[PDB]
């Protein structure tokens, strides 16, 4: 998908720190676990009806 | 949150809780975009047909939680606003269109495994996932029910819930309701006859509407829980305010200010 | 009723109507006058009784005395009180300086 | 200042600013008493420990401002400096004792609403009014905390702040420092427990501290703002350049060592 | 003393213009107008006696 | 301790310290190295990041052209900005002739 990094939109004197890390939850993605229903989300990325 | 479950421990690092000071109670949800700043609805802090306006004195925030009543002390983080911004063309007295806020935390939090900042989308990540069908999840501690107090199922949660929902498409949404939908909403939830449940409700504006994007594998902020008719009504929908749309001025907000 | 008086924002802001009964908020008690309870009316804001007054602390319970000050002029038997008290008790308060209030 | 309150517009006339040619920053305060000579504390202008040695050429006053930044068009004066005189038997090695610095100006000042000298005391004022327990009065740009700000706000006030303190007495000003205290320097402060707080703070230094005289209603300069051991302390209290003690060489340098 | 009431104490031909009318605040004493906080003033003058 | 390193003339002489934190002066700075930071050190002189200047000469705005020559060979449109300049671009310029500087 990406190449370099994902994608830091505000100023980190601004913004403050955070942005770059976003969206990975420690106890989950981190670790390479899923919640209970994550599933639940991907599969209508695909079901299409 | 009508028909939910019971969020795991640390499944939104980034729910925030807005606590009046008094009386010390449960004002709507919110979201931690960094170590300094929180994203919620405009009309959690000003909504002058309830005689509501807010000043950085009237309320905490509460980072860290699971359970909504229990100070958590190994986990939470409480804070105080220094700023708080209101989208300037926040129209509250017909439609709530552009229900945004952003208020800047008196001093940056430390960040751990319970708190952690959600991303905001950016163009590819909007036009690939916002499409009719498509599920997000909303999380709050508002009620589970729609009127006050009536059944065994007691009205307010003890912990954070959650509730995945399918995006509707544009027409649906408009013809739910009497009322003027705008580009800077969304709908989500559950069509009758379809025997699935599910929505936001009473505690839970302010929350966000996350989805998990499946090319990085992050989780983004799409939607701020902002009103609807009813918690969970056949043929009614839920609107959320449209954060990528406003993100322009969000960046102005942030960004024009520090030089 | 259509849709209009029941379009409701999604925030809690209870308050107390004519029937006895705790309301969401404004709207809330609006939406359901125009809908079987004309007579509804708001009496007064906050629950129409009180919530249980749950031990939001409890987790401080043991700590050992290590007095603070907080900005409120009242010393605490230690932090987790204080903390505890800038959601309850003494909403807002700061650890002014460690030790007892010298006031 | 430190617990301080913004000051009315012309509340100290008499009010200086030194201010450095390059870096363009606040030193010190200072007071005007006569439309050509001005008063500061002479660690503003020579401190070897620092290095500074400043001289007519590394400086410029501006008189008859309000905000801390802004040039004010319509009130402020720019003016330069002629000589400097620093007290012979200054002494910053040890306690800075003598702490007092004659400046005279270019060019004489033109008076104005905002633009007005401060009396200097005379035997009958100074020993009337400098008893214990009476309130003079201190004014500056200074910062208005001890810690320079990394959370809760701001140091640098907008505008000149204003404070009113007691004179305490000797003993206990000897008795809240390890410094060896002189008859060249008074304190004044709050006790602990007595209900205010305030006191002078970084950037406040040469600054006035005045009284009002109730036989004739005018003011008075008795000290100017010298040292301290943090701002705004418990059981610490400030330290001020007693300037009757010293009329005599003010007197010595204007009268005839001067022109 | 002299002729507004104050006393001179400086030689005018070396101190400059100012001394006779020192003290007296444009915007306050002439006015008859007194600023917000000098209540406290003289109040500690009835108080540390 | 007492505070005896902490006993500073109230003077501005800003200094970053290697704390990565403006110091008012040397002696905050050093008295702070005491009181907490024991190897705290001076690393240069000014804030440790330049201070967000705004629009000094904000109220000039709006003059007239009426040009000024200064002492330091610059032309000004007005006044106003000569003055300006003295306590900022140009410290201490004075005016020199009226008009353009015939240069």
């Amino acid at each position: 998908t990406s190449e370099d990094h994902f994608q830091p939109f505000f100023n980190e004197k601004t913004f403050g720190a955070g942005e770059a890390d976003c969206g990975l939850r420690p106890l989950f993605e981190k670790k390479q676990v899923q919640d209970q229903t994550e599933k639940e989300l991907f599969e209508s990325y695909i079901e299409g009806r | 949150i009508v028909e939910g479950q019971d969020a795991e421990v640390g499944l939104s690092p980034w729910q925030v809780m807005l606590f009046r000071k008094s009386p010390q109670e449960l004002l709507c949800g919110a979201s931690l975009i960094s170590d300094r700043w929180v994203l919620t609805a405009a009309h959690c802090l000003l909504y002058p047909p309830w005689d509501k306006n807010f000043t950085v004195d009237d309320l905490l925030v509460r980072i860290g939680k699971h359970s909504r009543t229990r100070y958590e002390r190994k986990v939470e983080k409480i804070s105080m606003l220094d700023k708080i911004y209101i989208h300037p063309r926040y129209n509250w007295k017909e439609n709530l269109d552009r229900d945004i806020a952003l208020l800047k935390l008196k001093r940056p939090i430390e960040l751990s495994d319970y708190i952690h900042p959600v991303c905001l989308p950016d163009k590819q990540t909007a036009a690939k996932l916002l499409h009719a069908g498509f599920k997000g999840r909303v999380t709050g501690w508002g009620n589970r029910r729609e009127t006050w107090t009536t059944s065994v199922a007691e009205v307010q949660p003890s912990v954070l819930q959650v509730v995945n929902l399918p995006l509707v498409e544009r027409p649906v949404c408009k013809a739910s309701t009497r009322i003027r939908i705008t580009d800077n909403m969304f709908c989500a939830g559950y069509k009758p006859g379809e025997g699935k449940r599910g929505d936001a409700c009473e505690g839970d504006s302010g929350g966000p509407f996350v989805m998990k994007s499946p090319y990085n594998n992050r989780w983004y902020q799409m939607g701020i829980v902002s009103w609807g008719e009813g918690c969970d009504r056949d043929g009614k929908y839920g609107f959320y305010t449209h954060v990528f749309r406003l993100k322009k001025w969000i960046q102005k907000v942030i960004d024009r200010l520090g030089s | 009723e259509g849709g209009e008086p029941c379009a409701c924002p999604h925030a809690l802001h209870r308050v107390c109507g004519s029937d006895g009964e705790t309301y969401s908020n404004p709207c809330t008690l609006n939406c359901a006058k125009f809908n079987g309870k004309p007579e509804l009316v708001k009496v007064h804001d906050g629950p129409c009784e009180p919530d249980e007054d749950e031990d939001v602390c409890q987790e401080c319970d043991g700590d050992e005395y290590k007095p603070v000050c907080g900005s409120d002029d009242i010393t605490y038997d230690n932090n987790c009180r204080l903390e505890c008290a800038s959601i309850s008790s003494s909403p807002g308060v700061e650890l002014k300086h460690e030790g007892p209030c010298r006031t």
